[PDB]
């Protein structure tokens, strides 16, 4: 039930079988086995389980956090909205911690996936992790064990006084 | 004349190659008699106390207990601030630390200053 | 193998009397190698290294220059392999 | 020709 | 079973110890069976050249010669017996050995289990108690003014005596216990 | 945290008030409960702590400590009862009451607000840790170590005292979110390295530290087999959450002042493994394993990186527990042959095996075998400090490699090789000790599964 | 291994360096030359997952290899034939670096021989 | 070769030890404790052999294909394949196929 | 208690004392030399590993080799039979040493001197095609790679 | 597709219901070692199912089936790596378990612990399955560290022997240097790729730095046993055989060559790693060859040789050829497990006689471990058209025909003479000749557990090189055409190395007796690397701990610094200030010089 944009799988080419010789397949007959023994009890189990589960079908949300002023427009020792900023700049935190986590996982599915050209055709996956990850060391990296909303702000801010410097 | 077995701290020479073994005196053999009879007393009170129907628990040994004192408790009050164990301190307490604090700081320092140089790939180094 | 004291027994006459030194008609369990035999330190030494390479086994040579008997060499492997009959 | 094996107490 | 060591080792135990280590390690450097006993004839005569040297002075160097010939000569891996030590089975059913005293913390159960065995533990217990008494006043009475000299052990004077110090002699574990 | 407090309280006047025979099982039944109670903390929402009132909030470095000591106390009751049977009711029920302030002491300094309080609680702990030291050690040392251990401590502290005053009158306030909320940077002057030094000298006292640690060896020796619990599992680990809780303030000259510190514990550790290796003393093996151990989470809190503190609460939790267990394992000994002389028992696998699998299990875990929680924060604080310079996986390899050595060491002399012939006096391994064993073991193992519990806040 | 002692015992300039190789532009001598054509394409092998070690000029055959080995199973012995034809396309790829070899030290000693003529 | 006391004392210790040795043998009984699963003649040749690979195959095979459905629809890339190596060949849907035309030599 | 060790002996009296009291022979009692290490009273046994000791002996403690009431080497621990021995070698530590080193130190340098003159087959580079695979070894399509040529021979 | 995650997962799984059922009965009553042998077969039997899968058309996998842990960007889950290593690895790793279980049902009946012996064998091939499939890091490091344990608990299996102890502990010592290694890797692909999983390691990793593979080189010197840390494999032997011939001869001593192989893309952009590689394997092979040479004990000679075919596995690597690697594992696990039953099984019948001068004349008292031994020795030293010929040849002629360190080749060319040279000797001197051993005859092998294990590894050493080798995918472009002296080098040397080993065997009969050599000195006392390396360095880090560690710091310095010194400061203060004289003249007097010296200074 996961989205394909947000997980991107490339359309599966499976070749053809092509027999060229008389000798019957053991892999054939071992899965048409393993059908009848495993797969159709297995199916039958969850054809019921799924029977059950709709027989009382529950929801569950998904919280929505509504945008709260940032530590940029907190007022100095305002320890009300420092802390609502704060909050905030750690769910943007955790955020862009899973975000970074998805591209890894098409990073490691793509490297899986393509085989023995992993090098050529994963190279799009390993541009867009670049760019996530140094995103993601400018924004939270060196911050430290004790790392605030407001440290973030301060690293922001030396990070445009150095680029107005190298602007000269 | 086979080469000779010189003998090392780590390698002793064997009772058969001793120069000592094939020189041998009448108070040599006195003290052997004498070492034998020390053995043999301490041995017989150890059986008489091993072999003791009436004895539960350990048979305590002088020697360990002396071992442990020895080892342990009896270091400073025999101890002597004296040349070599001020000079042997001092190196192999402070001097690793020295050392220690002298590679790691210099290897600080370079990385420091390759990353203000911008001249250090931390292209993916993202969990610090 | 349980090794009876009757088997060590019939071993040990048997390398004894293989021993060429030895007569075999006058060997017997309490023929004293160096007394009613004619066998010197140096036999004894050579019957002993005989009988632990028979049973396989090592005899110190403390207890192994003690033996002087095919009797207390017999009971001192049983006593060695915890032979009880 | 069982021979006894001595072993420490197992019920506890 | 090892008996008392004495202070020192006479010159014809010297001597005797030698010609087995050597004859051992001509074993291991002579692998086959007659080789080895050309070469044990050899040595055997090698020691009755000098087996009758009147001057000790001259036997006993004629033996520190020997002994550097044997140590240059040893074979780097002798051959050891596996029970021996450093041989191969040394110790290993070390672990396997258990004393005796075990059994009497045994749970009633399992001392039912096997009563007949038990009794006759009770039995060696009973032998025991009573000879204790008798044991230290014969080792007393046999012990010299200054005190045991040697390791060697009494043996029992009179009929209904035990050995002196025989418990743990006689009760200890079987060389292959399982 | 009431639900916590109060009943901890309340175990006082059940002791007191209990019959002679009941003192341990009413004991026991009440804190297994008050530790089931404080499970429910383990539950934290991730952006935000706990904040169950002015006085006292709970965080994800908090909660594994007090789950830690609420578990610990019902296992110091069930080692304590043997050594203890002839003493008089009395002078039992004082012992408990001995443990159970301890606890509540424990409990309310993980869980207070501000420091001025944490301090006072902090220190207060030392009173029924030296009374215990002191009046049910075995030894004629326990005396001097006792004293040693109460003026390293007092010592460590008074300049945290003072020092956290003066910040009370700059800052205003000494409530730990409000000095997280507004935690001004600190200036590179004299003033403000001897404030550092004051804020971090008391911790490093606690967290034995090279060059600071001679009292551990002392106390662990010479206290009784309780009083070892807490101060391997919890009292060590005050340290840490004090200066994990203080590091905020001493943001930028961290930097500087770590060195000295981080130098020590470096070759400390190094030091305290070797000095392991050649240990005569079972005891005082466990205890400078421990400090090496601590001063591993030493380091890692003063790297002050995110994978560091995640480590170093994992490497405090395992390390209580693993620590506490091989204490319990030497205790079963020396109360079998009283004396503590590694060399006096071996092999005792023969003669005790269950206890042989326990002593296994603890060596495994304290050499860290994967995927113990022990391995899980050595290997993060060991990356953390590789980010710091990638010289220092020599000598975090070296500690590694010798804590095996001296592990398997004491493992092989204890259980292995020939039992000593002449000790008679050892008996089946009672149901007590073999369920003590399992309780230090069976959370360990199964804390791998969910380690995020473990991990502490900054997970 | 010869080749060996003529590069390290005899004169180092008359052998060629394999590092080097080919030294000599593809120009001189050797009026004309075809460009090695592939007889397989990019995409194939890209499809095929051939190793970029075994993506040579060969790789067709080991595409045929392949796909006969896939077609063949259980029967593993059948693709002897291919098996042969994509060694001998090996064997000729050899004897052309072989063939580039000898051209590279005939070229060396070549110039030694203009070198000589100088003087 | 022993002293007459020592001849003397390792016989007696040889005796003693002979009769501890002897008196280490068990009776003719080992007495044990007094029908929990009942157990006629149960096919151990063939119906034991089957309840071993059904306990020990058929049920972790059962749980595990259950575990690999939930788990594969639960997580996106919980399990990837190896593009399976399409030669040049029919395909299943896109049926592409291509031919290198022997640009080559066929003589060997 | 004076069987606990005491101080450096000094005076004949002490040293008998103390001989008495490790149970050791007078004249083969010799106490540590007094540079304040802290071994005080404590004897110079020999350092002789326990594996040298006779096996065969009987001892108090096998797995050990030591006798009840015998002085306890300082340093017994790091001589037990599962650590540091100094049991006889049949060659010398110096000649073992010598001929080890000497044996690394030349595999090492030959190792060199391979590195020096590599073998290698009498063939040319192996060509690869499409710019050496410059795509498919992860080269920028975007970019234009220098357009390798490979002729037959 | 949808079949092979299942029945690869289940392969490993069901390893594990005898663990877990060892708490149950089954672990008292005699049936527990036959129930696990048992379900080690159903095993096997499984995993050749996925291995014809992949045959049929390459079906690799990746299961992500739990997620352990998420710190932040990286994730930690438990993944299997169901490639072609895998696949062909578990069959080989099982069904050598299974020969090796059966076989120790009856050389350890004796043993009174036989059921703890069987379930920490089963533990050990969990330990290695995990070391094997393992997708992270992590996992490879849990398998890593269980191999290790379970190698240091059964390798001192007999806990009376104090040797067993010790070589125990060696072992765990050197792997643990190895270890050490295996964390700098670790540690810097957290660092610097920020994922332990081997594929995005893999992917970033397009040109990999120096230090994790030389990391992962230190790694697999380690548990390879490779030169520097090799002692740790011939002091094994301490074990009971089955021990050895499972862990530290066939399974648990490929794991560095594995984990080296299993890094294979990395490994190829290194060039410097690669040479380091190849120099190890090579000293490896020489120096272990020529230690067996000289050796007289079954199981050492078998050890080294398992240790110079772990070299030239290393060599195979540093050539840059690692599927031929893993081909030489997968041969070497069978005839090295097989001649390693076939020495246990000499052991039993002599009656735990080890030493090859105390054992002759067998060819005819053993017929069947004779031909067995005879089959592992010439597939060892690479008898064409045997196991051996499958991997070994191609290896050498993968060697020669390459660019390589002279030296190199060379050692490894002498490096399999004296392979011949060693299976020379232990034929020679063990099934050849007149008896030696004690009068005693014992000789009994006609039992059909050993029987039918030592069978199924013979068929093994047979037919598997021939059926592996034409069915697996061709991963090499073969060395087509080569010089014809090129080609038949393998069989010159071995045949060379037979020949001179077979002369001096027989010059052994003859009536001379000559005094050893410093050569042979040096090969008889294994190039005297443990007498010195396990003697200077022991003795200087215990006397250094023990004497500034413990004493001179800790109990002397630390304490005269900061304790004794102030204590002995207050307390000489102390007895000033209670001078203890109390006379009212006296303190009197200080109260005016106190009252003018207050005037002046306070005003």
């Amino acid at each position: 039930s996961w989205d394909k944009d947000v997980y991107p799988e490339p359309p599966r080419r499976t070749p053809a079988p092509a027999p060229q010789t008389s000798l019957p397949n053991p892999v054939t007959y071992l899965t048409k086995i393993f059908d009848l023994l495993v797969d159709r009890p297995v199916t039958l189990a969850r054809e019921f389980i799924e029977q059950q589960h709709a027989k009382n079908r529950y929801y569950y949300y998904h919280r929505e956090f509504r945008r709260v002023p940032d530590i940029t427009e907190c007022e100095e020792k305002d320890i009300l909205c420092m802390f609502e900023a704060e909050m905030q700049w750690r769910r943007d935190y955790k955020v862009d911690q899973e975000i970074v986590n998805i591209i890894q996982e098409r990073l490691k599915a793509c490297q899986q996936r393509e085989g023995e050209s992993y090098r050529q055709n994963c190279a799009k996956e390993l541009e867009q992790f670049t760019q996530v990850s140094k995103a993601f060391q400018d924004r939270y990296s060196d911050l430290g064990a004790h790392y605030s909303a407001r440290k973030c702000l301060a690293k922001q801010k030396q990070r445009m006084l150095a680029e107005r410097k190298a602007a000269k | 004349s086979f080469p000779k077995y010189k003998p090392s701290r780590l390698a002793t020479l064997p009772a058969t190659l001793d120069p000592a073994e094939y020189d041998i005196s009448p108070e040599t053999r006195k003290a052997q008699a004498e070492r034998l009879a020390i053995r043999s007393r301490l041995k017989r009170e150890y059986l008489l106390q091993y072999n003791d129907p009436n004895r539960l628990g350990v048979i305590e040994d002088p020697a360990l207990i002396r071992w442990t004192y020895a080892r342990s408790a009896n270091i400073y009050p025999n101890f002597r601030p004296t040349p070599k164990t001020s000079l042997l301190g001092a190196l192999f307490g402070i001097g690793p630390l020295f050392f220690w604090y002298y590679v790691f700081k210099t290897d600080r320092d370079k990385k420091e200053k390759l990353i203000q140089e911008g001249k250090l790939d931390q292209t993916f180094n993202i969990s610090y | 193998p349980p090794l009876t004291l009757e088997a060590i027994k019939d071993r040990v006459l048997y390398v004894l009397k293989l021993y060429d030194k030895i007569d075999p008609e006058k060997l017997s369990v309490n023929s004293h190698f160096m007394k009613d035999l004619g066998l010197d330190s140096l036999d004894q030494v050579e019957i002993i290294m005989a009988m632990e390479d028979e049973f396989g086994f090592e005899i110190p040579d403390i207890d192994a220059e003690k033996l002087m008997c095919p009797q207390e060499i017999v009971d001192y492997i049983a006593d060695k392999k915890d032979v009880y009959e | 020709k069982r021979l006894f094996i001595i072993k420490p107490s197992g019920f506890y | 079973a090892f008996s008392a060591p004495a202070a020192y080792l006479t010159h014809q135990q010297k001597v005797l110890r030698l010609y087995k280590r050597a004859l051992r390690h001509l074993e291991s450097w002579c692998v086959h069976r007659d080789k080895y006993r050309y070469f044990a004839c050899l040595m055997r005569a090698r020691f009755d050249e000098h087996k009758n040297e009147k001057d000790m002075v001259k036997a006993t160097q004629l033996l520190r010669q020997a002994e550097e010939e044997f140590w240059y000569g040893q074979h780097p891996q002798p051959y050891i017996f596996p029970e021996s030590p450093g041989g191969t089975s040394y110790e290993r059913y070390e672990c396997y050995k258990v004393p005796e005293w075990c059994l009497d913390d045994w749970h009633p159960s399992e001392k039912a289990m096997y009563p007949d065995y038990f009794a006759k533990r009770e039995q060696w217990k009973r032998l025991r108690r009573e000879s204790w008494e008798r044991e230290v006043k014969q080792l007393q009475e046999e012990t010299p003014p200054g005190g045991p000299r040697t390791e060697a052990l009494p043996p029992a004077r009179k009929e209904g005596d035990l050995p002196p110090l025989w418990w743990h002699i006689v009760t200890r574990p079987r060389e292959r216990p399982m | 945290m009431l639900k916590i407090i109060i009943p901890t309280t309340m175990l006082l006047p059940m002791t007191w008030m209990s019959k002679h025979n009941m003192i341990w099982i009413n004991a026991t039944v009440h804190s297994l409960l008050i530790s089931l109670i404080s499970l429910s903390l383990l539950n934290q929402l991730g952006e935000n702590s706990l904040n169950f009132s002015l006085t006292f909030f709970s965080d994800s470095l908090s909660a594994p400590l007090l789950v830690l000591t609420t578990w610990l106390l019902p296992l110091m009751l069930m080692a304590s009862q043997s050594h203890l049977s002839k003493e008089t009711t009395t002078r039992k029920k004082l012992y408990i009451t001995m443990l159970i302030l301890l606890q509540l002491f424990l409990i309310m300094t993980f869980t207070a607000t501000e420091l001025i309080l944490f301090y006072i609680l902090f220190e207060a702990t030392l009173v029924p840790t030296l009374i215990i030291i002191t009046r049910w050690g075995n030894q004629t040392e326990r005396l001097n170590a006792g004293l040693y251990f109460l003026f390293y401590t007092l010592a460590g502290s008074l300049p945290l005292l003072v020092a956290l005053v003066y910040i009370q009158n700059t800052t205003g306030s000494l409530n730990f979110l409000i000095i997280h909320y507004w935690s001004h940077p600190l200036s590179n002057s004299w003033s403000n390295i001897f404030m550092w030094l004051a804020c971090i000298m008391a911790f490093m006292v606690k967290m034995p530290l090279y060059g600071l640690h001679l009292w551990l060896p002392k106390a662990h020796v010479e206290a009784p087999i309780a009083g070892s619990m807490v101060l391997a599992a919890v009292l060590l680990k005050l340290g840490g959450y004090g200066m994990m809780r203080i590091t905020t303030i001493l943001n930028p000259l961290t930097n500087y002042m770590a060195y000295p510190f981080l130098m020590l514990s470096m070759w400390g550790m190094i030091m305290t493994s070797s000095i392991c290796l050649r240990q005569t003393d079972l005891k005082s093996l466990i205890a400078y394993s421990s400090v090496s151990h601590m001063a591993l989470v030493i380091v890692a809190i003063m790297i002050q990186t995110p994978w560091s503190f995640m480590g170093a609460t994992a490497l405090m939790i395992a390390h209580g527990l693993t620590s506490s267990m091989l204490f319990c394992l030497a205790n079963t000994n020396y109360e079998r042959v009283h004396s503590r002389t590694m060399i006096l028992a071996r092999g005792l696998q023969t003669l005790l095996p269950l206890m042989a699998t326990w002593w296994l299990m603890a060596s495994l875990t304290n050499l860290a075998l994967p995927p113990s929680i022990n391995l899980i924060g050595e290997l993060f604080i060991i990356t953390a400090s590789f980010s710091w310079s990638n010289i220092t996986i020599i000598l975090m390899g070296m500690n590694m490699m010798i804590t095996a050595l001296y592990s398997l060491y004491m493992l092989i002399t204890t259980q292995r090789g020939k039992y000593t012939h002449h000790i008679n006096n050892i008996k089946a391994s009672f149901t007590r000790e073999n369920a003590l064993m399992a309780l230090h073991i069976l959370p360990l193992l199964l804390l791998t599964l969910n380690p995020k519990m473990i991990l502490g806040p900054l997970y | 291994g010869a080749h060996l002692a003529r590069r390290y015992l005899g004169d180092a300039s008359k052998e060629p360096d394999p590092l080097r190789m080919p030294t000599f532009p593809p120009d001189y001598g050797f009026p004309e030359r075809k460009e090695r054509e592939m007889v397989a394409t990019q995409q194939e092998m890209n499809d095929a997952q051939l190793m970029l070690q075994q993506r040579d000029y060969c790789a067709h055959y080991l595409i045929q290899l392949l796909k006969c080995k896939r077609d063949s199973f259980p029967n593993f012995l059948a693709c002897k034939h291919e098996q042969h034809d994509w060694d001998y396309c090996e064997h000729l790829d050899y004897v052309k670096r072989m063939k580039e070899f000898e051209r590279e030290r005939r070229l060396l000693q070549r110039k030694k021989r203009r070198e000589q003529r100088e003087a | 070769g022993y002293t007459p006391d020592e001849k003397l004392r390792l016989q007696q210790l040889r005796e003693l030890r002979r009769r501890w040795l002897k008196d280490q043998e068990l009776s003719p009984r080992e007495p044990v404790l007094p029908l929990q699963d009942g157990a006629p003649w149960v096919i151990y040749k063939t119906y034991r052999h089957s309840i071993f690979a059904v306990t020990h195959v058929l049920i972790p095979v059962w749980i595990i294909h259950y575990y690999l459905k939930y788990h594969v629809t639960a997580k996106p890339y919980t399990v990837v394949e190896r593009k399976p190596r399409i030669f040049p060949g029919d395909t299943i849907l896109e049926t592409g196929e291509v031919i290198p035309l022997m640009k080559e030599f066929p003589d060997q | 208690k004076d069987m606990f060790p005491g101080p450096y002996p000094k005076t004949p009296e002490e040293r008998a004392a103390a001989a008495k009291k490790y149970n050791m022979r007078v004249e083969d009692y010799e106490p540590y030399p007094d540079d304040g290490m802290g071994y005080g009273d404590y004897p110079k046994l020999p350092d002789r590993s326990q594996q040298e000791r006779d096996p065969w002996y009987d001892w108090d403690h096998p797995d050990l080799r030591l006798n009840w009431g015998e002085p306890i080497h300082w340093d017994l621990d790091m001589y037990i039979r599962n650590r540091v021995d100094t049991s006889p070698t049949p060659v010398s530590w110096n000649t073992m040493c010598k001929h080890l080193f000497g044996f690394v130190a030349f595999m090492l340098f030959m190792f060199w001197v391979g590195e020096i003159y590599p073998s290698y087959q009498p063939v040319g580079p192996k060509q690869y095609p499409y710019n050496d695979l410059y795509l498919e070894r992860g080269g920028d399509p975007t970019k234009e790679p220098e357009p390798v040529v490979h002729y037959e021979i | 597709m949808n079949p092979f995650a299942s029945l690869t997962l289940t392969t490993l799984i069901i390893l594990t219901i005898p663990i877990m059922m060892s708490n149950s009965n089954i672990y008292k009553t005699n049936l527990y070692p036959n129930y696990v042998k048992t379900t080690v077969s159903y095993a096997f039997t499984l995993s050749l199912v996925p291995l014809l899968m992949f045959m049929h058309t390459g079906q690799e996998m990746i299961i992500s089936n739990w997620h352990w842990m998420t710190l932040q960007t990286v994730e930690l889950s438990l993944s299997f790596k169901m490639d072609y290593f895998s696949v062909m690895f578990i069959p080989v790793a099982l069904f050598v378990t299974w020969s090796i279980m059966e076989f120790s049902m009856w050389y350890m009946h004796s043993d009174p612990f036989i059921n703890r012996f069987f379930k920490y064998l089963v533990l050990f091939l969990i330990t290695m399955m995990i070391l094997v499939t393992a997708n992270n890091l992590f996992q490879l490091f849990i398998g890593w560290e269980g191999v290790g344990i379970m190698s240091f608990l059964l390798i001192g299996w007999w806990h009376g022997r104090t040797d067993a102890n010790t070589a125990a502990l060696q072992a765990i010592l050197y792997n643990r240097i190895g270890d050490i290694g295996f964390v700098l890797s670790m540690a810097w692909f957290l660092t610097h790729s920020n994922a332990w999983d081997l594929q995005q390691i893999f992917m970033l990793n397009n040109e990999c730095p120096n230090m994790p593979l030389i990391g992962l080189l230190l790694a697999a010197a380690g548990k390879s046993a490779q030169f520097g840390l090799h002692p740790w494999l011939p002091s094994a032997m301490e074990g009971p055989t089955p021990v050895s011939a499972l862990l530290h001869s066939s399974t648990m001593v490929v794991a560095g060559v594995f984990l080296l192989i299993r890094f294979y893309p990395l490994m190829e952009t290194n060039k410097l790693v690669q040479t380091m590689t190849l120099c190890l394997g090579a000293i490896t092979t020489l120096f272990t060859a020529l230690c067996a040479i000289t050796q007289n004990d079954i199981k050492k000679i078998v050890a080294f040789s398992t240790s110079s075919q772990l070299g030239l596995m290393m060599v195979t690597i540093g050539i840059n050829q690692p599927h031929l690697a893993f081909l030489h594992i997968c041969m070497h696990a069978f005839f090295k497990a097989m001649l390693f039953m076939c020495s246990g099984s000499i052991i039993h019948s002599l009656n735990d006689e080890q030493d090859i001068r105390k054992m002759g004349g067998l060819y005819k008292a053993m017929p069947f471990t004779t031909t067995a031994l005879i089959i592992g020795s010439l597939a060892l030293t690479g008898m064409p058209y045997l196991t051996g010929f499958y991997s070994k040849d191609l290896i050498i002629e993968a060697v020669n025909m390459s660019y390589t360190n002279a030296w190199a080749l060379l050692m490894t060319l002498i490096a399999t003479s004296l392979t011949a040279a060693y299976s020379t000797r232990i034929i020679f001197f063990a099934f050849l000749g007149k008896p030696r051993f004690p009068p005693l005859v014992l000789i009994n092998e006609n039992n059909p557990l050993l029987i039918n294990s030592i069978k199924r590894l013979l068929i093994g050493s047979i037919f598997a090189g021939f059926i592996i080798s034409n069915n697996i995918p061709p991963m090499t472009v073969p060395n087509t055409t080569m010089p014809l002296y090129m080609k038949m080098t393998a069989l010159i040397v071995t045949i060379m190395g037979f020949m001179l080993a077979l002369e001096l065997n027989n010059t052994t009969y003859y009536l001379k007796f000559k005094y050893p050599s410093q050569t042979y000195k040096f090969s008889n006392m294994l190039g005297y690397y443990p007498s010195i390396m396990h003697r200077l360095p022991t003795y200087h880090n215990l006397s250094m701990s023990q004497k500034s560690a413990s004493s001179l710091l800790d109990l002397i310095w630390l304490e005269t610094i900061l304790p004794k010194t102030t204590s002995f400061i207050q307390m000489k203060m102390s007895i000033m200030v209670s001078n203890q004289k109390g006379l009212i003249k006296l303190y009197f007097l200080s109260f005016l010089i106190t009252i003018m010296i207050s005037m002046t200074l306070f005003n």
